[PDB]
């Protein structure tokens, strides 16, 4: 039952007092475990408050480089995308996400093959936010939200997202870029946007990372790539029109 | 306590339902 505890209000509190290292991994895993088990009034009441708090901790790990600071600090900003992952989980934590600076920024630059766990589950929240029917057609701004990360880590707005589909990474990390290469592809209805992307990423070499992807008898990966493979057939005919 | 929101999407991903978005232009006529 409910007993006086760490309500949403102290873990605020509690993110906002300057924490690092282990006791705030630990902060953050209690609190990703509080977000999903307790109702979306739990998580209204930690929307702004809260949301606000892990994005300051997770702006500044990001440029708090891991392989130069904190062994715990890969962790714990992945453990605040599974805290985020809690929290867009519903209705106005979704809403209070797009409400943010660089809450979207943020996720794409959580996209490190290095860290390979934490950009397959940045990757899942960045394609949940593309496919959506609502609002603006988010997949648009969120490649707005790479270009962004391009300049600020000096890479090919791409280049990491290609990067994760590398014969000797995990499966899992591989197809989380082709994933959300296909969330930013199908929702536009622009043809020349969408194989002006397509062109893109095969510039740095996507081309050469399908043929070696076809050769996985997996699940997934599978699925990505006959979906990207059966638009980019559709917009070969798209494009060509007439005859 | 619609908490699943996201969780759904995950699978629309997943089994590539969510990418059978297309409203539909064409100019061929």
């Amino acid at each position: 039952s409910g007993s006086e505890s760490k309500s949403a209000m102290m873990y605020i509190q509690e993110l906002r007092s300057g924490l690092r290292d282990m006791p705030l991994l630990s902060c953050l895993e209690s609190l990703r475990v509080s977000l999903n088990n307790n109702p979306v009034s739990w998580v209204q009441t930690f929307g702004a408050e809260g949301l606000a708090s892990l994005l300051d901790i997770l702006k500044r790990l990001h440029d708090e480089k891991e392989e130069t600071a904190g062994s715990y600090d890969s962790r714990n900003k992945h453990e605040i995308i599974r805290c985020l992952k809690a929290f867009m989980n519903n209705k106005f934590g979704i809403k209070t996400m797009l409400e943010t600076e660089e809450g979207i920024l943020l996720l794409v630059r959580a996209m490190d093959p290095a860290v390979p766990n934490m950009m397959i589950d940045a990757a899942k929240l960045l394609s949940a936010l593309c496919i959506l029917p609502q609002p603006e057609d988010m997949n648009e701004r969120v490649l707005e939200a790479m270009t962004e990360r391009a300049e600020m880590d000096e890479v090919e707005r791409f280049q990491p997202l290609l990067d994760g589909l590398k014969s000797g990474t995990t499966i899992a990390l591989k197809v989380g870029c082709l994933q959300l290469i296909n969330a930013l592809i199908t929702p536009a209805e622009e043809l020349d946007f969408r194989v002006h992307i397509r062109s893109e990423l095969m510039r740095l070499g996507l081309h050469q990372v399908l043929q070696d992807l076809r050769e996985i008898e997996n699940e997934d990966m599978r699925v990505q790539l006959n979906v990207f493979d059966e638009q980019g057939e559709e917009d070969s005919y798209d494009l060509k029109g007439r005859l | 306590d619609e908490t699943g929101v996201l969780d759904s999407l995950l699978e629309a991903l997943q089994s590539g339902a969510a990418f059978r978005r297309k409203r539909g232009p064409r100019q061929a006529n």
